[PDB]
RNA sequence: GAGCUAGCCCUGGCCAGGGUGAAGCUGGGGUGAGACCCAGUGGAGGCCCGAACCGGUGGGGGAUGCAAACCCCUCGGAUGA
RNA sequence: GAAUGCCGGCAUGAGUAACGAUAAAGAGGGUGAGAAUCCCUCUCGCCGUAAGCCCAAGGGUUCCUACGCAAUGGUCGUCAGCGUAGGGUUAGGCGGGACCUAAGGUGAAGCCGAAAGGCGUAGCCGAAGGGCAGCCGGUUAAUAUUCCGGCCCUUCCCGCAGGUGCGAUGGGGGGACGCUCUAGGCUAGGGGGACCGGAGCCAUGGACGAGCCCGGCCAGAAGCGCAGGGUGGGAGGUAGGCAAAUCCGCCUCCCAACAAGCUCUGCGUGGUGGGGAAGCCCGGGUGACAACCCCCCGAAGCCAGGGAGCCAAGAAAAGCCUCUAAGCACAACCUGCGGGAACCCGUACCGCAAACCGACACAGGUGGGCGGGUGCAAGAGCACUCAGGCGCGCGGGAGAACCCUCGCCAAGGAACUCUGCAAGUUGGCCCCGUAACUUCGGGAGAAGGGGUGCUCCCUGGGGUGAUGAGCCCCGGGGAGCCGCAGUGAACAGGCUCUGGCGACUGUUUACCAAAAACACAGCUCUCUGCGAACUCGUAAGAGGAGGUAUAGGGAGCGACGCUUGCCCGGUGCCGGAAGGUCAAGGGGAGGGGUGCAAGCCCCGAACCGAAGCCCCGGUGAACGGCGGCCGUAACUAUAACGGUCCUAAGGUAGCGAAAUUCCUUGUCGGGUAAGUUCCGACCUGCACGAAAAGCGUAACGACCGGAGCGCUGUCUCGGCGAGGGACCCGGUGAAAUUGAACUGGCCGUGAAGAUGCGGCCUACCCGUGGCAGGACGAAAAGACCCCGUGGAGCUUUACUGCAGCC
RNA sequence: CGAUGUCGGCUCGUCGCAUCCUGGGGCUGAAGAAGGUCCCAAGGGUUGGGCUGUUCGCCCAUUAAAGCGGCACGCGAGCUG
RNA sequence: UGGGAGAGGGUGGUGGAAUUCCCGGAGUAGCGGUGAAAUGCGCAGAUACCGGGAGGAACGCCGAUGGCGAAGGCAGCCACCUGGUCCACCCGUGACGCUGAGGCGCGAAAGCGUGGGGAGCAAACCGGAUUAGAUACCCGGGUAGUCCACGCCCUAAACG
RNA sequence: CCGAGGGUAGGGCCCGUGACUGGGGCGAAGUCGUAACAAGGUAGCUGUACCGGAAGGUGCGGCUGGAU
């Protein structure tokens, strides 16, 4: 049957790209947060 | 009147449609249109404010003149009636000599090809708008405003009618289609006559197809729903109201008043409505 | 977190084939004029049968499965909410 | 040493289940250390509205080639979507941007909020919508509307020539629109040809033939033809389209008008460029100087912004044309022609799947287009089959029980069972025929029956042609032939009588309930006069609604028919300027602390003082409620009648052992040989009853009852047969579980149900296929039940707050 | 209670005897035939339907007879539900 | 051809008295009701009086033993549309007539459907009296209805 | 070929009968009231509507076949 994850390159970035997160100030938490962990990757990658 | 259907189907037997008679022109004047943004019922913050709205047929707004001392002394010829999915009365699309066309909703008896007019001078005809300090007392009339210069409010809808019934001061007194007695200022302007359509409340919309043409979806009682949604939730088997019948909010829906009581209006309300 | 699901908004797309034959219109009959009657025309509908598509009625299978809801037979809707 | 402990390692179950659709395989030849599995040939089978082809998502080198087989691949592997390496994606015209807007998002101005931040007209962003200029063929191992070939086209820049009041982010027109139905003419695609081209074939009894088999086209500027779409011309007046305007709008006058003309598009033809089969031969050559013509069918596509009807009344902005303003009028723009200029990203390959979403090469899920032929009434259905693609990544044997999927069955025919569950029967088309009842539509495919193939002969109308031939389409009437059987295979209702509930079509518990539940048209009550009520938000702002009482909100009821009684004492709501109670505040008789004093400070009665509550009244489609005892009539029985208690008032019409009835399988009637069910009745209704509506109701129902006809392996009562497993051999090889085990019966005992204690009995060691009685078998720290001063959801006239309102 | 699945049915049995039948007896208010009652006896047998989920029970038609109990109200790692 | 009377019908307008309700004034101890009463209304200011407004229905005197229509039935006043009937002239037509099974139309009240309207009245209903009782007569309330449009119903002591 | 009739299926009319139910007639020796005939103690009758144990009442309109 269909599943949960249906992928879409265009709802992947807006949702939770990195112009997405720094507009909200929960959005730059998770960012300096993920800054500070030392994650290689601050946002999902997506192809464009 | 109104047109009946053969009972070829379970829900043609009691449909009934309007006749559509005294309409001349099945399209709208092109200047005069602009989109209708659909709301659903959604309000800027996304959530529904107002409940079973959506999904009805898609609407070009008509621009209405709900102001006509715009041209004062101008007259204009009655060019066309047309149907207008934004309200329950016909339109009547107006030429004027001055060149300048315009809609306004369509008085019981306009004629195509009839001249009307608008002012203090103008004649206590059909389709001509004035001053209600002018229009004899005694006479039904529509489209109506509340204040000077801010536009009609008043008997808008299909059928839907007022009556001069005496002056005091800079003021009328106005019988709205509620049986109120308003007093409304004496500049307020005014359009003889009585709306049209008035056979629209004997429509039989026939099933369940048809409310949802006009964007009314489903409703739900709160006898049908759970404790955590409504007062009237919950029970086993069927319920009676069990307290006092109540709204979703938990206010009560029969016969409680909501009118603010220190409002102004109050001033210039004679009577409350009736019925 | 609404890339699953629920509702709404904007913009597109899809629904083989066959059956029934409403209003109306035309002709004829009818009458003072009508109502109305017959015929042809017409092509209506949360109309009928049935694929796609959407479902999920009953039974059987499956049950460390092909599958964390599947399979076969049967069955409901299919111009409409 | 135990924590169903944590991490790791390794056992047991076990050579066991399984190895992922029952579409299917066989042999020959190669390669190689190794072959059921790789490559090649021949035979067989499967898909063919796909299991074939193209496109968008998503995936990200999976593409091609070489060299490889440790792992990955459910076996194998010499193969691969795997390992290493090299190569491969070419655009002004295809898609996106350097264009436009939609919802939405952002947001100068502006508004709001403790902060963070929330809004917000214009503007900007935002597409699979609008707009915009490329077709056919060839080429590579791998790209091609991109390279090449042929024929076309767009924009920008500059120049030349002609022409014009030129000029815009401003004005206007246009762009610009729904659903259903549909005309004419085309094309896509298709069938036929006794005609045109072609390598060949004459088998096995016949056929050298109007024989068999193969093919008979594709693109194409200007011009022309055919079919359509779009568009009236002139003059005068003008106060409107936030300036101007010659434009547009309005008024009047005159020729024009279903015409033409002007304009645009589609199709045809078209200079020219291409392509081109079977067969044979080793993707290529040949066939071939290939032929490339006629007839028929014909779209859902095209002309298109066509036509008609209907009501629910069907985007925007730019490109474009026009109008003018500043300006500029040696410029500027328009038209033609010429030269120059033309950027960025994508392009491989998978794409109904082994490359996407599902942990897997997973029987599941995934949007758009093309989707041939014949036959069956049609069709995207069904059977076969073309092109194309496959035989599903374990095999070989065997012929047990048992399981699954399937086929048949004597006599009987529902005797099965909770129930005809299931499986039969029925089945398409044509004709004949068809009931109660009904809202006159229906019920209706009612029911029930007859016909159905092939041959010959006569013949009626239509389409295309031409009016004829031919082709194609819809019929009729005869006379015959064969079989058990003519919708001869596949796809395609069993039916009827009678109750319950819901009017109906719909909707729902994704993943145990599809219903009688929800919704539903319709009915009523109620709120709301518009800065509406109400809803979301601290607010600003929004929805309501660019709506205005024939409207919007809340509630109940639920098509329709006939109806909807009594009780306003309690609760609710509505009305009530009197009275009673009432907080802050006002007021200050009087009383107190202190200082020597003026003074300062505190307490404080009357009286004044809102809403609310008390009080008076209204109100039931508001919350709700709607009795008991005694007595009485020519026999019995009963009680129309009377009496009396209590209440706010004592259940009216209708209905009733009911989705309600405890006693209960009430009693009687009907159906049956037999009826706890079903239908019809009666009424001592434990415990119906009138919008939590009452009683009915045609039609409808994958709802739930009862009966019958038809027919059946449901059954009496079982038998045989088929394939896939089960079994055996070769290959790979799990799992829950598991204190350890050298793990028998009885009668007893034992924490009360013993392989493990006592007595007796029985018993050589170890497996394989089988059955399920025990190991209080496995699984899940019992959901029931209780307990915990454990939790959470819900309720209220529990308590105490809060918002909101007054 | 870190689980002993619960009514009825189906299937498959097995046992007790306080015996329903068939066999053998005593007494009878046993003439015969047919019964009553008690004793002995568990080898075998002990039907098919209608109603209800039913166990049970009623009823139809038969019968030599249409027995009653136990086995976790025998039996859901056997099925049914 | 000429003239007359008439509540004959249909449509649209308009007049005044009265009842009820609400607003203002003024005023206070009852009003109302009956055979007599009570329920009811009234110091929350009623009744009686004055001014204003709103709304519906019916049209006083004329009015009469009257008039008109086929009947049912028709009554303020204006107008429009329209039917029947009578008289005088004796002009036209030349038996063109009478009746009438079926048919068609009309048809008081009440009743029905859809939608308006709703002052007075008033079934049902509630209360007070009367009474042996009083599901009645009488009194205080009061919903359909009575009124308008359209469609049904088609009855009568529709009688002379 | 037709064909007595038989068979299947669906209809129409009539007759007998049926748990129970509706009113009607007659019987008279009852219980309740007194609707009508007098102004019958509320003049009566009437079509219709709603209502009440019962005769009946009331509303709306109509008739005199109404006493004074
Ligand atoms: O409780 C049970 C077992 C209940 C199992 C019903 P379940 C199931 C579970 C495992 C295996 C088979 C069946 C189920 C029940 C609850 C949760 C999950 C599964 C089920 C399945 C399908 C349909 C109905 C029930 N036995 C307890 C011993 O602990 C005890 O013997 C017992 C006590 C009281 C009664 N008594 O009659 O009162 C009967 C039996
Ligand atoms: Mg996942
Ligand atoms: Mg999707
Ligand atoms: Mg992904
Ligand atoms: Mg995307
Ligand atoms: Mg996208
Ligand atoms: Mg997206
Ligand atoms: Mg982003
Ligand atoms: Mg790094
Ligand atoms: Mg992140
Ligand atoms: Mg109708
Ligand atoms: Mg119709
Ligand atoms: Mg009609
Ligand atoms: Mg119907
Ligand atoms: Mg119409
Ligand atoms: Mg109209
Ligand atoms: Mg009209
Ligand atoms: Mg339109
Ligand atoms: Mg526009
Ligand atoms: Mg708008
Ligand atoms: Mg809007
Ligand atoms: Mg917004
Ligand atoms: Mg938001
Ligand atoms: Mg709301
Ligand atoms: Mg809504
Ligand atoms: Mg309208
Ligand atoms: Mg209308
Ligand atoms: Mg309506
Ligand atoms: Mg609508
Ligand atoms: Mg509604
Ligand atoms: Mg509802
Ligand atoms: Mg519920
Ligand atoms: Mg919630
Ligand atoms: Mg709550
Ligand atoms: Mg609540
Ligand atoms: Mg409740
Ligand atoms: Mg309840
Ligand atoms: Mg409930
Ligand atoms: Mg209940
Ligand atoms: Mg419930
Ligand atoms: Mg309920
Ligand atoms: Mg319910
Ligand atoms: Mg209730
Ligand atoms: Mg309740
Ligand atoms: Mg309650
Ligand atoms: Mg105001
Ligand atoms: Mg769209
Ligand atoms: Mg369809
Ligand atoms: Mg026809
Ligand atoms: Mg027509
Ligand atoms: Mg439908
Ligand atoms: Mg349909
Ligand atoms: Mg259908
Ligand atoms: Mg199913
Ligand atoms: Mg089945
Ligand atoms: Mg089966
Ligand atoms: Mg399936
Ligand atoms: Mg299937
Ligand atoms: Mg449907
Ligand atoms: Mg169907
Ligand atoms: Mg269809
Ligand atoms: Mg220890
Ligand atoms: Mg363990
Ligand atoms: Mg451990
Ligand atoms: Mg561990
Ligand atoms: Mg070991
Ligand atoms: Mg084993
Ligand atoms: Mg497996
Ligand atoms: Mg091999
Ligand atoms: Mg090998
Ligand atoms: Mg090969
Ligand atoms: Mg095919
Ligand atoms: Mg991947
Ligand atoms: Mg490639
Ligand atoms: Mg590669
Ligand atoms: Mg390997
Ligand atoms: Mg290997
Ligand atoms: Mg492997
Ligand atoms: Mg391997
Ligand atoms: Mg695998
Ligand atoms: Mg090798
Ligand atoms: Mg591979
Ligand atoms: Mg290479
Ligand atoms: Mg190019
Ligand atoms: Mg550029
Ligand atoms: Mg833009
Ligand atoms: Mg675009
Ligand atoms: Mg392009
Ligand atoms: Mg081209
Ligand atoms: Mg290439
Ligand atoms: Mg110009
Ligand atoms: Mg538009
Ligand atoms: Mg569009
Ligand atoms: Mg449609
Ligand atoms: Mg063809
Ligand atoms: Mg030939
Ligand atoms: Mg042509
Ligand atoms: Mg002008
Ligand atoms: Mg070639
Ligand atoms: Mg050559
Ligand atoms: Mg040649
Ligand atoms: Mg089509
Ligand atoms: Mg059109
Ligand atoms: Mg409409
Ligand atoms: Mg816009
Ligand atoms: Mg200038
Ligand atoms: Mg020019
Ligand atoms: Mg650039
Ligand atoms: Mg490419
Ligand atoms: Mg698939
Ligand atoms: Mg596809
Ligand atoms: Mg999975
Ligand atoms: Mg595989
Ligand atoms: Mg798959
Ligand atoms: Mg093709
Ligand atoms: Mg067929
Ligand atoms: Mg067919
Ligand atoms: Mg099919
Ligand atoms: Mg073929
Ligand atoms: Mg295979
Ligand atoms: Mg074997
Ligand atoms: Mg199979
Ligand atoms: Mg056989
Ligand atoms: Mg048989
Ligand atoms: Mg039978
Ligand atoms: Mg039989
Ligand atoms: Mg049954
Ligand atoms: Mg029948
Ligand atoms: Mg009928
Ligand atoms: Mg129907
Ligand atoms: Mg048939
Ligand atoms: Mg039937
Ligand atoms: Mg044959
Ligand atoms: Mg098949
Ligand atoms: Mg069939
Ligand atoms: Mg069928
Ligand atoms: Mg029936
Ligand atoms: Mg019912
Ligand atoms: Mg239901
Ligand atoms: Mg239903
Ligand atoms: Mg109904
Ligand atoms: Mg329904
Ligand atoms: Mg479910
Ligand atoms: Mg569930
Ligand atoms: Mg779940
Ligand atoms: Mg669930
Ligand atoms: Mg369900
Ligand atoms: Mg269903
Ligand atoms: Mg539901
Ligand atoms: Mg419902
Ligand atoms: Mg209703
Ligand atoms: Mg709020
Ligand atoms: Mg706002
Ligand atoms: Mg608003
Ligand atoms: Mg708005
Ligand atoms: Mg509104
Ligand atoms: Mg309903
Ligand atoms: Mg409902
Ligand atoms: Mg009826
Ligand atoms: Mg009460
Ligand atoms: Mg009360
Ligand atoms: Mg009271
Ligand atoms: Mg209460
Ligand atoms: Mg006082
Ligand atoms: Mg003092
Ligand atoms: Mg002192
Ligand atoms: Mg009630
Ligand atoms: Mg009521
Ligand atoms: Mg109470
Ligand atoms: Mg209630
Ligand atoms: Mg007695
Ligand atoms: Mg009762
Ligand atoms: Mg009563
Ligand atoms: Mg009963
Ligand atoms: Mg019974
Ligand atoms: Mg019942
Ligand atoms: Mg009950
Ligand atoms: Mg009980
Ligand atoms: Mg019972
Ligand atoms: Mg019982
Ligand atoms: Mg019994
Ligand atoms: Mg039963
Ligand atoms: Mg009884
Ligand atoms: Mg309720
Ligand atoms: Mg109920
Ligand atoms: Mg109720
Ligand atoms: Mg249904
Ligand atoms: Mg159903
Ligand atoms: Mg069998
Ligand atoms: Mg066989
Ligand atoms: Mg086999
Ligand atoms: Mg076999
Ligand atoms: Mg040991
Ligand atoms: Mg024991
Ligand atoms: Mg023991
Ligand atoms: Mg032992
Ligand atoms: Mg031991
Ligand atoms: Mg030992
Ligand atoms: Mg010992
Ligand atoms: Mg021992
Ligand atoms: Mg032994
Ligand atoms: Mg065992
Ligand atoms: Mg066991
Ligand atoms: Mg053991
Ligand atoms: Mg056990
Ligand atoms: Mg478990
Ligand atoms: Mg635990
Ligand atoms: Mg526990
Ligand atoms: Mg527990
Ligand atoms: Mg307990
Ligand atoms: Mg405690
Ligand atoms: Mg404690
Ligand atoms: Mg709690
Ligand atoms: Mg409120
Ligand atoms: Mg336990
Ligand atoms: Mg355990
Ligand atoms: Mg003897
Ligand atoms: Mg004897
Ligand atoms: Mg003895
Ligand atoms: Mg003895
Ligand atoms: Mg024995
Ligand atoms: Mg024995
Ligand atoms: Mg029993
Ligand atoms: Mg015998
Ligand atoms: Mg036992
Ligand atoms: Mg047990
Ligand atoms: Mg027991
Ligand atoms: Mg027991
Ligand atoms: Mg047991
Ligand atoms: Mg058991
Ligand atoms: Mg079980
Ligand atoms: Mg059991
Ligand atoms: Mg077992
Ligand atoms: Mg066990
Ligand atoms: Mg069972
Ligand atoms: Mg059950
Ligand atoms: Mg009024
Ligand atoms: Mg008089
Ligand atoms: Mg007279
Ligand atoms: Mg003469
Ligand atoms: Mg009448
Ligand atoms: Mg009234
Ligand atoms: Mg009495
Ligand atoms: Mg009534
Ligand atoms: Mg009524
Ligand atoms: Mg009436
Ligand atoms: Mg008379
Ligand atoms: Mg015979
Ligand atoms: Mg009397
Ligand atoms: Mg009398
Ligand atoms: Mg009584
Ligand atoms: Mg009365
Ligand atoms: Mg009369
Ligand atoms: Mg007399």
């Amino acid at each position: 049957m269909k599943r949960t994850w249906q992928p879409n390159r265009r709802k992947r970035a807006k949702t939770h790209g990195f112009r997405a997160r720094m507009r909200t100030p929960g959005g730059r938490k998770v960012l300096k947060r993920r800054r500070q962990k030392g994650r290689w990757r601050l946002t999902p990658a997506v192809r464009k | 009147a109104v047109k009946k259907f053969k009972p070829y189907t379970p829900s043609r037997r009691f449909m009934t449609v309007a006749d559509f008679s005294e309409i001349t022109k099945t399209e709208p004047e092109k200047s005069l249109v602009k989109p209708l943004k659909k709301t659903g019922g959604r309000n800027n913050q996304g959530r529904i404010t107002v409940r079973f709205r959506g999904g009805g047929h898609k609407r070009l707004y008509r621009i209405i003149d709900f102001k006509r001392w715009d041209k004062v002394g101008i007259p204009a010829k009655v060019a066309a009636i047309e149907y207008d999915p934004n309200r329950s009365a016909r339109i009547a699309l107006l030429h004027y000599v001055d060149g300048e066309k315009r809609y306004i909703i369509a008085p019981d008896g306009l004629q195509v090809g009839q001249q009307v007019v608008a002012g203090p001078d103008a004649p206590i005809q059909v389709g001509n708008a004035l001053p209600l300090r002018f229009i004899p007392v005694g006479t039904v009339v529509h489209a109506v405003e509340l204040e000077p210069k801010k536009g009609a409010k008043l008997a808008r809808a299909a059928g839907t009618s007022a009556q001069i019934q005496g002056r005091e001061g800079d003021y009328v007194i106005l019988r709205l289609p509620s049986g109120e007695l308003r007093k409304v200022h004496g500049e307020c302007y005014a359009t003889v006559g009585a709306v049209g359509n008035a056979d629209h409340k004997n429509i039989v919309l026939g099933k369940a197809g048809r409310s949802r043409w006009l964007g009314r979806r489903p409703h739900v009682r709160g006898a049908a729903m759970n404790p955590v949604d409504h007062p009237h939730g919950g029970g086993e088997g069927r319920a009676p109201r069990g307290r006092p019948p109540a709204s979703p909010w938990g206010w009560q829906t029969k016969g409680l008043k909501t009118r603010k009581r220190r409002k102004p209006s109050s001033r210039f309300i004679i009577a409350r409505r009736k019925k």
